[PDB]
RNA sequence: CCGGGCACUCUAACGGGACUGCCCGCGAAAGCGGGAGGAAGGAGGGGACGACGUCUGGUCAGCAUGGCCCUUACGGCCUGGGCGACACACGUGCUACAAUGCCCACUACAAAGCGAUGCCACCCGGCAACGGGGAGCUAAUCGCAAAAAGGUGGGCCCAGUUCGGAUUGGGGUCUGCAACCCGACCCCAUGAAGCCGGAAUCGCUAGUAAUCGCGGAUCAGCCAUGCCGCGGUGAAUACG
C-alpha cells in the first residue's frame, strides 16, 4: 500500500513503453481509445496461448500489432488460422489496418505476466498456494534470473482473513533504476473472492 | 521545410537524422536538425483513488520537436523525401 | 540546530556606506524583500539626520548602535516548578541583532508620519543613547542585572 | 577589443561586452542608471570595474533578459566578470577572492504539491 | 441577468398556456414547473400553481411581480428555525 | 445508478450543456481528462503500465 | 451646504461630494467635469458661485439624501410585500444574494448566537 | 484592499477589465 | 526591419565537469578540521524513489470482486427541487484594520504553460463588462499577454479615512434551453465589521520565509481566495 509501481518508474531508462505511437491533441485521446479494446479485445483471445505483452505502433492510418506469447501456435491456430482469424476480428474493432503479429517469449519463466499467469492458474484450481510461490520462485530463478520476488495478498487458500503470502530469491533492488527488472500481475479469482499476484523477474543491471 | 513531432527524442534523432543524409546523400541544402523547445504537459493527479489529496503525482508528454529542411528541392530527391524510414514514435510536417 | 552551529551569512555590504552592518540594519526595516524600499527609507533618514545634526551619519549610526547594544540579558528556565530568568551575556552577533531589533522597532513607535524621520529620530535618540531602543537596552541588563544572583543556573 | 560575457542570476541573462573607452554602460540600448532608474541596488553590478579599476576604461554594451532587474543586475555582475578575465586572465586573481566569478546557485525552489510555497506547510490541528 | 439583447426568456408551453386563457377568459389555475421562467406582464390577473420540487404553490400572478422569475414565489425550501 | 448514466453519457443529450465527460475506461465523472477521456485514477494506472505512448513520471 | 448635508471644508472636493449618501467615488469625480471644478480644491477654498451652481446641478441631477434612501426601502419593502424570495430574504434578516447562510453570514446576521 | 472591485488593484487581483482597469 | 552571419543567447541532444579529486594537520583506519584549485567541495541544490511490517488505517461511491440483498424496483427515463438551508460550533484560506500605506497616470523587467469550431491580433462601438468587424495563428514564429510588486510624477495626512470592501438597491454584458433558489463579470450608489486579535496555536534554516504577479487542469460559464506549477523581489535567526 505504499510501493510505486516498477514498470512506469523505469518507463525510458531500462523499459520501454507497450503502445509506441506519436499523435497530436485533436487525436491521441482517440487511437488511445481503441488501443485499449486491442488490448481488451486480444487478452480473453490469447490468454489461452499464454499472452504477455500487447505492443501496438500506429503507423500511418494503420496499426502493427506485436503479441508476445508462450504458445505461438495456440495463437495463430491451425497454421495462422486462428491470427488471420483475429485480424478480421481485430481490425474489425479498429477499423484499420491491424498489423497483427507474434512473438515467442523466449524462457516463459522469464515473463512476470506469464509467471504471475501460471501461479494464477494454479491457485485458480485450488493447488497449495504457498507451494505454487515456492515453486514459482524457484524455476525462475532457475531460469537464470539473477532475482525474483512473488507475493500474493487476498483470502489465502480460502481462508476468511485476508492474508499476503510471498517468496523472494535473489537480489530485488527495486530502488535501483538500471535494475532490468520484469514485472507481473496477475488478476486471480476464485469462488471466494479475488487474489492478487504480483510476479518480480530481476534481469540486469545494465 | 521539414518538422518533425515525436514523444522519444531517440527515435527523432535516429528518424532525423537518416533524413538529413538523404538530401546530405543526393540534396541540399542539408538544413541541420534544429531542435526546437519540447512542448511538456504536466499531469498532477492524486495517488490514491480515494481522499489524501495530498499525496500526489506528476507526469508529462515531452513531445520533442525537431526540424530539418532542404534549401534546393531537388526534385531527385523528392522521390527520395517520400521515400523515408519514418519509425512509429515520429510524426512528420512537410512544406518550404 | 543540533549537528552544526549554522554560521551567520555573510551580508553583501552597502552600496553608499560600503558597510555590512549597514546593510544588516536595512534587512531589518525591510519587509517582504522590498528592499529597495527599505533602502531608500534608511538613505532618507541618511539626509535627514545629515541634516538635522549634520555629522557624519554612518559615524552617528554606529554610536547609535553602540549606545544601545545589550551585553546582558535574561533567559527563561523552568528549573524546578520557577520559570526562572537567568541572565547572560551576548555574543557580538547576537548583541548586533538585539540593538538592530530594537532601533527599528523603536523606530517604528515614533508618531511621524513617515519612517526615515522615524528612522532619524531614533538615530537621534540612538546615537545620543536615548529613546525607547536605548531604554529597552537599558531595560534589559538592568532587568538581566536584577536577577544577577540567578547567574549560576546558567547553561 | 571587444570583450564578451554572460550574466545568469535567477532566470536573468546578461550579455556584457567589454569594448575599451571611457566605460559607457548600455543595458538594451539604454544607460545604466537609465535602465536601473530608482534602483538602491543598481550599483553593485559595476562593482567588478572597482576590483581592478579599469571604470573609465572599458566601454559596457550589455543586454538582459529574463527576471527583474535585480537578478539582471547581478547576471551584469558576473556578466562583466567574464569578460574582465576575458580580457585580462591576471584579472581572475584578486575576483575569484572575492567571488564575482562564480555564479550564484540560488534559484527559485521548486513548488512542491502539499506545501502552498516551496517549503510552506500550510498550518494544521490535531 | 438574461441578455435583454436576447430575447426575454419564457418557456412555449407555459405561455400558449397563459394566452389561451387570455382567450378563452381567466379560469383554470395552471399546475406548472418553469420556474425558470419569467412573468410576463399577460400573466397578470392568472392564478398558477408552481412547482416547487414536491408541490406546485399557487400564485397569483399581480402587475406587482410581473418582471420576475416564477420561481422566486414557490419557495423551495422550508426553514421555520431553530429549537 | 451508474450503467444507465455511463451509457446515457454516451448518447447525445436534450441540450448540448447536459453532455458531461465520463471515463471511457472506469466511466468515472470526475477528473476525466480532456487530452485522454480518462479518470485520474485509470490515467495513474496506464500510465504505471506503459500503455500510454510518451507519458512519464515527471520529475523536475 | 449640500442636498443634505455638508463636506468637510479640510478636505478636497472630491471626496466631499462622497460624505453625500447616493455619491460615491464616481459620481464625485463627474460633477467636477460637469461643473468644471478644481478637484484639488478644499471645501475652504470654494467659491460660493461654484458652490451654488455645484448645488444646483448635482442636487437635481441625482437624489441623494432621503429621496434616494426611500427608492431603497420602497424597492425592499414591496419585496417583503410580493413575497418574493429576495423579499423572503429581506424578512429573515438573511444574505438576500444566494450568500452561504451556514456560515459567514455575520455582516447580515452580526453578533453570534449560540 | 485587493478585494475591492472598483479599484485597478481588484480588478488585478480579481483578474478582470472595466471602467477602473481597461485593456 | 532587411540582406547577411550562428558569433551570443537560446533551443535540445550528446558529452566533460565535483570523485575527498588534490596539499596541510589530526586519526589505526574510517574519516575529521583547514587549504588550493575550481562554477560548483566535501550528500552541490531540488526531485522521483517510501524496506519488513503497523495502523482489522481508507476506499465495495473510480474500477474489479465473494457473499447478502431488490426485481412493474432499491432497476431505467423525464421535469423540477436538494446537495447552496442556518440558531450555531470547528478547520483550512482570502481581504484588511493602513503612511514601509492607499489611489491615480506613465516606464520597465519573467518564467512556465494553453490555444482549429480555440487563441484571437488590430479597428469600431460602447464608462465598462462586452458586442460588431477582423488578420494571423495548425505554434519559438499568431494570440492569450498586462507580468505585478518595482521606478517616475501627483494627490491623499492618520482619517474608521482617497483604509476597509462586506451588505444591499438599481442598471447591464456573457455562457447556458434556461443564471429565482443557484454563475461570473461590468457600472452607479450603498460603504459593514474591522485600529493587529484572550486562552492558546502554526510554517519556515535560503532564494527559504514574506510579499508580487503569471500559467494550466476540470470547465459552455463558474461560485477558483482552491489545486498544481511558474517566475519577481527577497529577509531575519539557530547560543545551544
Ligand atoms: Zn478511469
Amino acid at each position: 500500500g505504499n510501493k510505486i509501481h516498477p514498470i512506469g518508474f523505469r518507463l525510458g531508462i531500462t523499459r520501454d513503453w507497450e503502445s509506441r505511437w506519436y499523435a497530436g491533441k485533436k487525436q491521441y485521446r482517440h487511437l488511445l481509445l481503441e488501443d485499449q479494446r486491442i488490448r481488451g479485445l486480444l487478452e480473453k483471445e490469447l490468454y489461452s496461448a499464454g499472452l504477455a505483452r500487447v505492443d501496438i505502433e500506429r503507423a500511418a492510418d494503420n496499426v502493427a500489432v506485436t503479441v508476445h506469447v508462450a504458445k505461438p501456435g495456440v495463437v495463430i491456430g491451425r497454421g495462422g488460422e486462428r491470427i488471420r482469424v483475429l485480424r478480421e476480428e481485430l481490425a474489425k474493432l479498429t477499423g484499420k489496418n491491424v498489423a497483427l503479429n507474434v512473438q515467442e517469449v523466449q524462457n516463459p519463466n522469464l515473463s512476470a505476466p506469464l509467471v504471475a499467469q501460471r501461479v494464477a492458474e494454479q491457485i485458480e484450481r485450488r493447488f497449495a498456494v504457498r507451494r505454487a510461490i515456492k515453486q514459482a520462485v524457484q524455476r525462475v530463478m532457475e531460469s537464470g534470473a539473477k532475482g525474483a520476488k512473488v507475493i500474493v495478498s487476498g483470502r489465502i487458500g480460502g481462508a476468511e482473513q485476508a492474508r499476503t503470502e510471498w517468496a523472494a530469491q535473489g537480489r530485488v533492488p527495486l530502488h535501483t533504476l538500471r535494475a532490468n527488472i520484469d514485472y507481473g500481475f496477475a488478476l486471480a479469482r476464485t469462488t471466494y473472492g479475488v487474489l492478487g499476484v504480483k510476479a518480480y523477474i530481476f534481469l540486469g543491471e545494465v | 521545410r521539414i518538422k518533425l513531432r515525436g514523444f522519444d527524442h531517440k527515435t527523432l534523432d535516429a528518424s532525423a537524422q537518416k533524413i538529413v543524409e538523404a538530401a546530405r546523400r543526393s540534396g541540399a541544402q542539408v538544413s541541420g536538425p534544429i531542435p526546437l523547445p519540447t512542448r511538456v504537459r504536466r499531469f498532477t493527479v492524486i495517488r490514491g483513488p480515494f481522499k489524501h489529496k495530498d499525496s500526489r503525482e506528476h507526469f508529462e508528454l515531452r513531445t520533442h520537436n525537431r526540424l530539418v529542411d532542404i534549401i534546393n528541392p531537388n526534385r531527385k530527391t523528392i522521390e527520395q523525401l517520400m521515400t523515408l524510414d519514418l519509425p512509429t514514435g515520429v510524426e512528420i510536417e512537410i512544406k518550404t | 540546530a543540533r549537528r552544526r552551529r549554522a554560521e551567520v551569512r555573510q551580508l553583501q555590504p552597502d552600496l553608499v556606506y560600503g558597510d555590512v552592518l549597514v546593510t544588516a540594519f536595512i534587512n531589518k526595516i525591510m519587509r517582504d524583500g522590498k528592499k529597495n524600499l527599505a533602502a531608500r527609507i534608511f538613505y532618507d533618514a541618511c539626509k535627514i539626520i545629515q541634516e538635522k545634526t549634520g555629522q557624519e551619519p554612518l559615524k552617528v549610526f554606529k554610536q547609535a548602535v553602540e549606545n544601545v547594544k545589550p551585553r546582558m540579558e535574561v533567559r527563561s528556565r523552568r528549573v524546578g516548578g520557577a520559570n526562572y530568568q537567568v541572565p547572560m551575556e551576548v555574543s557580538p552577533r547576537r548583541q548586533q541583532s538585539l540593538a538592530l531589533r530594537w532601533l527599528v522597532q523603536a523606530a517604528n513607535q515614533r508618531p511621524e508620519r513617515r519612517a526615515a524621520v522615524r528612522i532619524a529620530h531614533e538615530l537621534m535618540d540612538a546615537a545620543e543613547g536615548k529613546g525607547g531602543a536605548v531604554k529597552k537596552k537599558e531595560d534589559v541588563e538592568r532587568m538581566a542585572e536584577a536577577n544577577r544572583a540567578y547567574a549560576h543556573y546558567r547553561w | 577589443e571587444q570583450y564578451y560575457g554572460t550574466g545568469r542570476r535567477k532566470e536573468a541573462v546578461a550579455r556584457v561586452f567589454l569594448r575599451p573607452g571611457n566605460g559607457k554602460v548600455t543595458v538594451n540600448g539604454q544607460d545604466f542608471n537609465e535602465y536601473f532608474q530608482g534602483l538602491v541596488r543598481a550599483v553593485a553590478a559595476l562593482e567588478p570595474l572597482r576590483a581592478v579599476d579599469a571604470l573609465g576604461h572599458f566601454d559596457a554594451y550589455i543586454t538582459v533578459r529574463g527576471g527583474g532587474k535585480s537578478g539582471q543586475i547581478d547576471a551584469i555582475k558576473l556578466g562583466i566578470a567574464r569578460a574582465l578575465v576575458q580580457y585580462n586572465p591576471d584579472y581572475r586573481a584578486k575576483l575569484k577572492p572575492l567571488g564575482f566569478l562564480t555564479r550564484d546557485a540560488r534559484v527559485v525552489e521548486r513548488k512542491k504539491y502539499g506545501k502552498h510555497k516551496a517549503r510552506r506547510a500550510p498550518q494544521y490541528s490535531k | 441577468p438574461r441578455s435583454l439583447k436576447k430575447g426575454v426568456f419564457v418557456d412555449d408551453h407555459l405561455l400558449e398556456k397563459v394566452l389561451e386563457l387570455n382567450a378563452k377568459g381567466e379560469k383554470r389555475l395552471i399546475k406548472t414547473w418553469s420556474r425558470r421562467s419569467t412573468i410576463v406582464p399577460e400573466m397578470v390577473g392568472h392564478t398558477i400553481a408552481v412547482y416547487n420540487g414536491k408541490q406546485h404553490v399557487p400564485v397569483y400572478i399581480t402587475e406587482n411581480m410581473v418582471g420576475h422569475k416564477l420561481g422566486e414565489f414557490a419557495p423551495t425550501r422550508t426553514y421555520r428555525g431553530h429549537g | 445508478a451508474r450503467k444507465a448514466l455511463i451509457e446515457k453519457a454516451k448518447r447525445t443529450p436534450k441540450f448540448k450543456v447536459r453532455a458531461y465527460t465520463r471515463c471511457v475506461r472506469c466511466g468515472r465523472a470526475r477528473s476525466v481528462y480532456r487530452f485522454f477521456g480518462l479518470c485520474r485514477i485509470c490515467l495513474r494506472e496506464l500510465a504505471h503500465k506503459g500503455q500510454l505512448p510518451g507519458v512519464r513520471k515527471a520529475s523536475w | 451646504r449640500i442636498a443634505g448635508v455638508e463636506i468637510p471644508r479640510n478636505k478636497r472636493v472630491d471626496v466631499a461630494l462622497t460624505y453625500i449618501y447616493g455619491i460615491g467615488k464616481a459620481r464625485a469625480k463627474e460633477a467636477l467635469e460637469k461643473t468644471g471644478i478644481n478637484p484639488a480644491t478644499r471645501v475652504k477654498d470654494l467659491t460660493e458661485a461654484e458652490v451654488v451652481r455645484l448645488r444646483e446641478y448635482v442636487e437635481n441631477t441625482w437624489k441623494l439624501e432621503g429621496e434616494l434612501r426611500a427608492e431603497v426601502a420602497a424597492n425592499i419593502k414591496r419585496l417583503m410585500d410580493i413575497g418574493c424570495y429576495r423579499g423572503l430574504r429581506h424578512r429573515r434578516g438573511l444574505p438576500v444574494r444566494g450568500q452561504r447562510t451556514r456560515t459567514n453570514a455575520r455582516t447580515r446576521k452580526g453578533p453570534r448566537k449560540t | 484592499g485587493k478585494g475591492d472591485r472598483r479599484t485597478r488593484r481588484g480588478k488585478i487581483w480579481r483578474g478582470t477589465y472595466g471602467k477602473y482597469r481597461p485593456r
